[PDB]
């Protein structure tokens, strides 16, 4: 489908945040979130980081992902199957498909 | 002789036997300060001479090892060497008295 | 009474059951009780100071060469006069079993570290240093993990909310993560599911 | 003067008199129990209470014979639980796959009675008796079939209540606790029974499939409805009230409750 | 009875002093370092102020305890250990106000 | 029963020392472990084509949440609300209040799929065998709001799935 | 008077402004069980629970409404709560009396 | 899937594949499968079954309590020393 | 939906061997009747 | 460009489990165990399993214990290629890695077919294991297995004698056999230093009474050794495969106290009892006798070990969990010093280490 797992941000776009997230490790998230080029996306996963999912009272959960990052996609499942993933992303495709700043931008 | 040693950090030695009779001297002597009050003495020292008195019965080694019911020997001798330094403890901790202290009955009474 | 429910050995129970009386002779400066769970699972009491020799001498030779500390838990408890209750697993190679020492301490006391007498117990010191107030004397490095950084407030204390008291979340205004308090949706519902009638007469305390 | 008495082992000073159930509830060993109640009576039916004498070969309902001399009684002993899954499957043989429907479910006594010594695996295989409901007011959701004749509840209409409408009716099976006559129950202590009743064959209509015993929040207080101040268990179902229950004490209301308050 | 560290008030507050002055002077290279952009005054007297917060302890051994807890801290700034978020934390600047007044108090929420 | 892995010794025998210094000097076992991967390169490749083709699944597979009618076009919940006390992540919220009939009914089934973690208790809770765990396994959605089903949402994924569950149970409660 | 309060990061209003409420629990009265009934228990008292907007659900802000701790004597409970600094609502043990019972009583005449 | 190909695939390998060709499935076993039936258990007896017996639960115990110091003479192991193990037979070294 | 003919108490399961509501008997002839989940109701 | 200390700061993923588990009942506490060694699901569900099973005093019909061992070993295969793999990986081989998660794949077929999930199976259970296995499914692990072998052989040719991967991996990171003792280095990382120790053979827990397979010792203790450990014991429970498959009887599966293990739902649909303790097993959950035990048993990445403490009720009291990786990352940083800092990342691969374990 063309997309290929490739380090660091910067030479990187969407980003998949699967397994579930904790306290301590929050900020860095948000760091690398912020060392992202536009146009950035990110991507929920599992019932992990949709919303603590399993651990959701816990100390050390930031409950969302959405809470520290503004997700697209979300895509449930504990462990979602890859397959599910991928219909997942295919989705996401669907959804920049239907971007249009040119059109927007001609229109203000 | 002993091609290897097995565990990587073991190493070789040969002609055990020098170095045990070091090992079981330097153990009753130790412990030799030991008042016949606590059994430690009684015990250790009860195995130590019986192991001891099967080091002057096996003077050879393949079939000695076969004897202290130990897999190489040249292992229990560092075993022994862990002795040396527990009586160096023993007395430091002095000759056992019939407890010290007793915690609180209130404890200890499992379920809660 | 066989298919179903297990045989229990005998034999094992023997063999510890003596050896407890052993160690138990050996060095009773210190032994509250040597206790056999009926499950073939001995385990002697200490005296809070006294954990450094007794375990010292578990490394040490007689029959007690066991090496390792499988783990260093800590069982809590908000009665008794003393509530946290430090336990150690530890395990004998040549003869394969396992025994398990433990003790019991103040939340103010500080009982010594044992590290050097199991060797691997430096990661232990701190986890029970951050999962409770109990701090081990004579240790190199107690310090947090399994945390946060502040932080503050020990789990694991029996008491203290599993929601805590904090959360962090993203904060535009500021354009950073930050602390606040739980406000927590949908509340963690707490069923009730403990139950009237004693299941366990073999157990069950005097009435008193 | 008070005899001394053996539970199973420990010897006790128990009061002159006094029935067995109430030595080894002074023990605190606790038998299994339906019809007995105190702040009712005894009554011979419902023998799950049955224990072992020390030396007599048969058991005896626990709340029928006071304790004397000296008498030992084995609660544990093997016979006595045998009996106990005996009786147990008898009254299984019929009470209705009801659980999950049945408002009781969550607490039932029957349940855990099932649970503690009835025997896991069914041996009935038959044909279950159910019958007809029988409507009685505004208050009480009568079902019956969960029925199971501790009379209990009549136990209770003639000695507190003391209206004596509603009764037993019938023998064998199709024997009944329904009142004959279509004739409505009514009674300002008509919703205790809503808790006395032992399983759920009468339970409380208005807060009827609202909701769940493991999951409501019990806290204590006192009614206001009247100035008597009697004790209470309320219970709510999370930042909203759901049912109300007697919290039994000596001095007031003891175990009961009125009824304008429930 | 085993003490923690210093025996008896006034020997565990010279340590509570040091402590001072370790987190004071190190506070400018807080700042810096973190390109924090408090006020550099600020960290400082807040610092005063979480040393108020437990003026008034007075027990034995507490208090030795609490320059443990004491020190973890600065271990972590100097390490760099903690970050902008985490030490930016203290201020809870982000917190929507709430007045003690009772009244205040009685307008706005059921309150305890 | 133990083994020694290594222990094993090269020979000094100068045929073999021949043998190891060629091999060192002209890479024979470098060229052997390249040419196995030139072997794969004639294997047919293992990818299916989705969405085109979709990977095998079992009967006991475990999905999307729905509850489900009888035949008879009546709902099946009976509001025994042991869903809610069996989750593990306590997703479930219930709330029952009676039919104008006077048979038991849910008001607001509900759950969300942010905390539920798939486990099928629900699926073995169910003494009426209401909720069932579905076969689909994919409604990844644009926005939180989405996940937390509500009762009406079940029951549509239990008529849009309906044949197809009550194939799976069809082929596979003989083992339950 | 073993205050701790400083060595817990309990923030100030919660070991102020509520207090725990020691009591051993009361029998289930749908129950005759007794087994739930013995052993002292330290509920704190209940605050605030609104809605949530969405969905209905039981939205809550107060950090600690869920604990209870089980305790073998009242005295052990007490000092418990001092040595955490609690305020507290000690209540007594309400064993029921012991009762005549007599299956005669009922033929008298 | 040719003969032009797999002769020198299996060359390239020193393997020789395609009496596995294990990296795909052919023809598996088939999915559809008659019903089960399946086992009853050993305590479904109607006739002889106790629970006070089949029990085990009840069965667990108190723990064994020696010394409880709270309130010749030979010395013994834990356990008989495990012996040394023989050598893995049919492939000693690897 | 109509109503079964009954003289007098009957089965119920909602008609799913092992895959309807628990069996139940409902127990009415001439009187309409039940019923669990399953509206199979006996009112003849 | 040499480190000069390593500082591991675990707690990155600390979820916080024991807190949880302790507020749930035992059946409801299960799953907590997948999420933990999460690529070795299955042994931790067995560990837990056996947990309980001692303090309920209570013992699975054989059959039970067959798939247990036998799930047990095919998570044992899971482990270990993920282990050599992503190890692999982590030094840049890339290959091998896609030519084994096809198979790894098709093993979680299996999990996929058995349990309906494709991993975190729930499907032990501690009273046995919880719906029988389909009848189609063991032809279908027999053709698997019998393949299988030449696909590990044939990693084995890309790696063993590959001397470049050999040269990176050979002389590192060499543990004294006694030291690895002082610090509780469990399972492969013990045997490496060439000690005997393993629990399978010392304290067997199941049906390995009745299985026989040669435990492979290494001897220098290097990565190297570690590896061959990890493949030949890949191969062992290959050899295990064999013998349950040959010897597995037919018999129920759950154990037949009701009062622990839940009713088959053909029956309890029709009879009074089999209703009542599906619905307290499932509403308050079973009792357990107040007690307290240490079990723990050879999961693929060191013995995994559970502490629990049963109350009496329903809800655990205490449930420390014995995490293998977390003493071997401890032990890390001795094993570690003055060594090139991509040796140090091959040595926490060899430390076959889980980060989700650790934190717990
Ligand atoms: C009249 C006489 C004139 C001369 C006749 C004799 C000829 C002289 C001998 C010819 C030798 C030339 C070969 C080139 C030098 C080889 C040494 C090289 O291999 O160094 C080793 C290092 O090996 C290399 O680094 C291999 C890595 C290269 C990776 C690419 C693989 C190449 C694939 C094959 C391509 C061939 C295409 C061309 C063929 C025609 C280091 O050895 P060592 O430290 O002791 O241990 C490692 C041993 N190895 C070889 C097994 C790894
Ligand atoms: C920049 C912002 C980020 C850092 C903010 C500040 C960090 C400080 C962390 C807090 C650590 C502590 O406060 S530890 C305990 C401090 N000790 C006390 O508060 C003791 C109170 N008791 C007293 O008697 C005090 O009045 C005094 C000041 C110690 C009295 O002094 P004596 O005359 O010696
Ligand atoms: S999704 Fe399943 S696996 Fe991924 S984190 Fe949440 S629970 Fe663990
Ligand atoms: S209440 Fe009646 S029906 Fe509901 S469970 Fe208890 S016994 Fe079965
Ligand atoms: S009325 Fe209440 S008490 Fe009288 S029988 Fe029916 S259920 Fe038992
Ligand atoms: S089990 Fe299925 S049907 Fe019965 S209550 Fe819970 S959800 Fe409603
Ligand atoms: S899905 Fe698994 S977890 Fe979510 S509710 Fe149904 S059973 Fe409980
Ligand atoms: S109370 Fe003893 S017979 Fe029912």
């Amino acid at each position: 489908f063309g997309v290929v797992f490739r380090a660091s941000p910067r030479q990187s776009d969407v980003m998949i945040v699967a397994g579930t997230l904790t306290n301590k490790m929050a900020p860095a998230l948000r760091k690398v979130y912020d060392q992202m080029p536009e146009p950035r996306y990110v991507v929920s996963m599992g019932s992990c980081a949709n919303g603590g999912g399993y651990y959701h009272y816990s100390y050390s959960v930031v409950r969302g992902c959405d809470r520290i990052v503004p997700v697209d996609i979300y895509v449930p499942g504990c462990p979602p199957t890859a397959e599910a993933l991928l219909y997942g992303i295919l989705q996401l495709q669907r959804k920049i498909k239907r971007e249009k700043r040119l059109r927007i931008w001609y229109r203000r | 002789l002993k091609k290897t040693t097995g565990l990587v950090g073991l190493a070789v030695c040969e002609t055990p036997h020098e170095r045990l009779k070091i090992l079981y001297t330097k153990i009753l002597d130790v412990l030799g300060q030991i008042p016949k009050n606590a059994a430690y003495r009684k015990y250790t020292e009860q195995i130590t001479n019986e192991k001891l008195g099967m080091v002057k019965a096996e003077p050879d080694v393949k079939k000695l090892e076969e004897q202290l019911q130990g897999g190489q020997i040249e292992e229990v001798i560092l075993q022994a060497e862990n002795e040396l330094s527990l009586a160096r403890k023993m007395l430091r901790w002095k000759p056992w008295e019939p407890l010290v202290e007793e915690p609180p009955a209130n404890q200890w009474k499992w379920p809660i | 009474t066989r298919p179903t429910i297990r045989p229990r050995n005998d034999v094992v129970h023997k063999q510890l059951s003596a050896f407890g009386q052993y160690v138990a002779e050996i060095l009773p400066k210190y032994v509250q009780q040597v206790q056999v769970s009926c499950f073939n699972e001995l385990e002697i009491f200490i005296h809070p100071d006294g954990v450094i020799p007794v375990l010292t001498f578990l490394r040490d030779h007689t029959n007690a060469q066991f090496k390792s500390l499988a783990d260093l838990t800590a069982v809590d408890v908000p009665t008794r006069q003393n509530r946290f209750e430090i336990v150690y697993n530890l395990l004998s190679l040549r003869f394969n079993s396992r025994i398990r020492v433990k003790t019991y301490t103040d939340e103010l006391t500080p009982i010594e570290s044992s590290v050097t007498v199991y060797k691997a117990a430096n990661w232990y010191e701190r986890e029970i240093w951050d999962m409770f107030g109990v701090f081990f004397a004579n240790h190199p490095d107690l310090r947090r993990i399994l945390t946060d950084y502040g932080f503050e407030g020990h789990p694991f204390r029996k008491d203290f909310p599993l929601s805590g008291y904090v959360e962090l979340r993203y904060d535009d205004e500021v354009k950073r993560v930050v602390a606040e308090p739980v406000e927590l949706a949908q509340e963690f519902r707490k069923f009730d599911l403990n139950s009237p009638w004693e299941a366990f007469p073999a157990y069950r305390q005097p009435p008193e | 003067n008070l005899i001394e008495v053996f539970v199973d082992g420990q010897s006790v000073m128990v009061e002159p008199g006094t029935t067995v159930l109430q030595a080894c509830e002074k023990v605190g060993m606790q038998i299994p129990r339906f019809c007995y109640h105190e702040r009712l009576s005894v009554a011979g039916n419902c023998r799950m209470c049955l224990v072992e004498i020390e030396k007599a070969p048969k058991v005896v309902a626990a709340c029928a014979m006071p304790v004397m001399k000296g008498w030992n009684i084995l609660t544990n002993s093997e016979k006595s639980k045998k009996a106990r899954e005996g009786v147990m499957e008898f009254l299984l043989a019929n009470h209705p796959l009801d659980c999950p429907i049945c408002d009781q479910g969550g607490e039932c006594d029957l349940q855990d009675q099932s649970m503690m010594f009835g025997s896991d695996r069914s041996r009935f295989l038959e044909g279950k008796r159910a019958v007809e409901d029988k409507n009685i007011g505004p208050l009480v959701k009568t079902i019956m079939t969960r029925c199971i004749q501790c009379t209990r509840c009549i136990r209770f209409a003639s000695e507190i209540a003391g209206v004596d409408d509603l009764g037993t009716t019938g023998r064998g099976n199709d024997m009944q606790v329904g009142t004959y006559i279509e004739k409505m129950f009514m009674s300002e202590l008509s919703g205790n029974i809503i808790d006395i009743c032992p399983v759920g064959a009468l339970t409380s209509k208005p807060y009827a499939f609202t909701a769940r015993p493991w999951e409501t929040r019990k806290t204590e207080s006192i009614d206001v409805m009247d100035a008597v101040g009697s004790n209470i268990v309320v219970s709510t179902r999370t930042g909203e009230v759901m049912r109300i229950l007697p919290r039994m004490h000596e001095d007031i209301n003891e175990e009961w409750i009125s009824d304008k308050t429930r | 009875v085993k003490p923690i560290f210093s025996r008896d008030m006034n020997e565990a507050k010279r340590r509570v002093r040091e402590l001072y002055r370790a987190w004071y002077r190190e506070v400018p290279n807080t700042v810096h370092l973190f390109q924090l952009d408090i006020s550099v005054k600020q960290g400082r007297d807040k610092v005063r102020e979480m040393f108020m917060k437990n003026a008034h302890v007075t027990d034995p051994r507490v208090v030795d305890l609490l320059v443990i807890k004491g020190k973890m801290e600065l271990e972590e700034t100097i390490n760099v250990w903690k970050q902008r978020t985490h030490i930016m934390r203290f201020f809870h600047e982000t917190e929507a106000p709430r007045p003690t007044d009772f009244l205040s108090k009685f307008y706005v929420g059921h309150d305890p | 029963t133990y083994k020694f892995v290594n222990m094993r010794e090269p020979s000094m025998d100068m045929k073999s020392v021949t043998d190891r210094a060629a091999q060192t000097l002209l890479w024979t076992e470098l060229v052997r472990g390249l040419g196995m991967t030139l072997s794969y390169l004639f294997r047919e490749p293992a990818t299916i084509n989705y969405p085109f083709e979709k990977g095998p699944l079992s009967p006991r597979f475990r999905g999307e949440h729905a509850l489900r009618r009888y035949p008879s076009g009546e709902e099946r919940c009976i509001a025994c609300k042991l869903c809610e006390a069996v989750c593990p992540a306590q997703a479930i919220t219930i709330e029952a209040e009676p039919r104008a009939d006077g048979s038991r009914r849910t008001t607001r089934y509900d759950i969300d799929m942010t905390k539920c973690i798939y486990c099928g208790f629900c699926q073995e809770a169910c003494p009426v065998d209401a909720i069932v765990e579905g076969p689909n396994f994919e409604f990844s959605t644009e926005t939180h709001e989405e996940l937390l089903y509500n009762k009406e949402k079940l029951l549509n994924n239990g008529d849009k799935w309906e044949a197809e569950i009550a194939a799976n149970i069809q082929a596979d409660y003989l083992y339950r | 008077k073993l205050d701790i309060t400083t060595l817990t990061g309990v923030p100030e209003e919660h070991i102020k402004t509520r207090k725990v409420r020691i009591f051993v629990p009361a029998r289930n009265n749908m129950q005759s069980g007794v087994n739930n009934t013995k052993k002292w228990k330290m509920e704190f008292d209940t605050r605030e629970r609104w809605e949530n907007p969405l969905m209905g659900w039981s939205s809550t802000a107060d950090p600690l409404s869920n604990l209870v701790l089980t305790f073998s004597t009242k005295e052990d409970a007490v000092a418990f709560a001092e040595k955490n600094g609690w305020s507290f609502d000690v209540e007594e043990r309400k064993v029921p009396k012991p009762k005549s019972k007599s299956y005669g009583a009922n033929f008298s005449w | 899937a040719t003969r032009v190909i797999q002769l020198l695939r299996n060359w390239a390998s020193g393997r020789d594949l395609q009496a596995k060709l294990q990296l795909r499935y052919q023809e598996i076993s088939k999915r559809t499968q008659p019903p089960p039936k399946l086992p009853v258990g050993p305590s479904h007896k109607l006739s002889n079954n106790y629970y006070c017996t089949r029990d085990g639960r009840r069965e667990a115990m108190p723990p064994s309590i020696v010394m409880s110091s709270q309130k010749e003479k030979k010395a013994v192991t834990p356990a008989p020393p495990i012996k040394r193990w023989e050598l893995s037979k049919d492939q000693p070294y690897l | 939906p109509v109503s079964e003919v009954g003289s007098r108490v009957i089965s119920c399961d909602g008609g799913g061997g092992a895959l309807g509501h628990p069996r139940v008997y409902i127990n009415l002839d001439k009187e309409t009747k039940t019923g669990t989940c399953g509206y199979c109701g006996l009112q003849f | 460009e040499m480190v000069r200390k390593c500082d591991p700061h675990i707690g990155l993923l600390h979820r916080g489990t024991e807190k949880l588990i302790e507020y749930k009942t035992y059946l409801q506490a299960l799953p907590y165990f997948d999420r933990l060694d999460y690529v070795s699901m299955m042994c931790n569900e067995q560990a837990y399993s056996l947990a309980v099973e001692k303090l309920l005093n209570i013992q699975p019909p054989p059959r039970a214990q067959w798939i247990r061992v036998l799930f047990g070993e095919i998570t044992r295969l899971l482990n270990h290629i993920m282990a050599v793999t992503t190890h692999a990986l982590d030094i840049g081989a890339m290959t091998p890695f896609f030519w084994m998660f096809e198979e790894r794949e098709k093993m979680f077929e299996f999990y996929e077919r058995v349990s309906g999930a494709r991993m975190h199976a729930a499907y032990i259970r501690p009273g046995g294991v919880h719906q029988d296995l389909p009848l189609g499914l063991l032809d279908d692990i027999y053709e698997f297995s019998k393949n299988f072998s030449f696909r590990i052989d044939e990693l084995e040719e890309m790696l063993t004698n590959n001397r470049i991967w050999r040269n990176r991996t050979v002389d590192i990171g060499v543990v004294t056999a006694e030291d690895a003792l002082n610090y509780g280095f469990s399972g492969v990382m013990l045997r490496g230093s060439g000690i005997q120790w393993d629990l399978r053979k010392t304290q067997p827990y199941d049906v390995y009474d009745q299985v026989e397979f040669d435990v492979p010792i290494g001897s220098r203790g290097d990565c190297y050794d570690r590896y061959l450990c990890r493949v030949e014991e890949m191969r062992q429970s290959l050899r295990i495969i064999s013998q349950c498959l040959n010897k597995m009887p037919p018999g129920e599966i759950k154990v037949d106290d009701a009062k622990v293990s839940p009713p088959k739902r053909a029956e309890m649909k029709t009879s009074m009892e089999s209703l009542i303790h599906h619905f307290k097993l499932y509403t308050e959950g079973y009792q357990v006798p107040p007690g307290a035990t240490y079990t723990a048993i050879e999961a693929p990445k060191g013995e995994f070990g559970v502490y629990l403490v049963s109350d009496g009720s329903s809800r655990p009291y205490r449930c420390k969990i014995k995490a293998p990786g977390f003493a071997h990352l401890a032990g890390l940083d001795k094993m570690s010093k003055g060594h090139m800092l991509a040796d140090v990342v091959a040595i926490i691969g060899t430390q076959d280490i889980v980060f989700g374990e650790v934190d717990r």
